[PDB]
């Protein structure tokens, strides 16, 4: 239910060494909308990387989505590989995605699913 | 004593961390005051002690450097792209 940042951290931890994993903010899921409004703010941020529809769109790019559509934007927040150390950068990541997108993070383990905490 | 960065680099993202407070930046994820620095997961910007110069924003894939480019930290506006900087420490005391 409500996980620790330690909990999270001590999660990712369990992968094998040399695990890519990408940690995202759900920020908008399937919602209509152009979230012309959000893009912009998350662009102002400083955000390089975004998922918008499963694409990785890079912003500052001009990006325009069809009102009447549904969308789902994640914000890539960081791209990690489990090593040595990464403990302080997992739970910093895992910290401005939670803020992000208001106590949810998504984390994509590449080469296998999904994590999602909250 | 001087952090030089390029495109294509090795280093870790911690590792410059580490060399930046070595030469008197701080971390300040809160503020865009001069002499600090702040962090985005893979993304690390430098506000230069220097006044008239733009911070710089330090993009890594993985341990190497991919892109540093000159940016207006208030509103996120990229001015220039740049294949080499170099970062001297915040205080000419060290």
């Amino acid at each position: 239910s409500h996980m620790t940042i330690e909990q999270m951290v001590d999660r990712l931890l369990s992968y094998p060494e040399r695990t890519k994993m990408q940690i995202l903010a759900p920020i908008v899921s399937g919602k209509k909308g152009t979230h012309a409004k959000t893009l912009e703010d998350i662009r102002k941020q400083g955000y390089v990387r975004v998922r918008i529809d499963r694409e990785m769109r890079e912003l500052t790019g001009d990006i325009e989505l069809e009102k009447n559509k549904k969308h789902s934007i994640d914000v890539v927040v960081d791209r990690i590989i489990i090593k040595d150390g990464i403990a302080a950068r997992l739970a910093d990541s895992l910290e401005t995605a939670l803020k992000l997108a208001d106590g949810k993070v998504v984390v994509d383990v590449i080469g296998e699913g999904e994590l999602l905490f909250s | 004593l001087v952090v030089s960065l390029r495109v294509g680099m090795e280093i870790e993202r911690n590792a410059l961390l580490r060399r930046l407070v070595d030469i008197q930046y701080d971390r300040n994820d809160i503020d865009f005051r001069r002499g600090t620095f702040r962090v985005r997961g893979d993304v690390v910007e430098i506000f230069p002690a220097s006044r008239d110069e733009h911070c710089i924003r330090v993009e890594f894939f993985g341990d190497e450097i991919e892109r540093i480019r000159e940016v207006d930290a208030l509103t996120g506006e990229v001015l220039g792209e740049r294949e080499h900087v170099a970062i001297f420490p915040a205080s000419h005391f060290v």
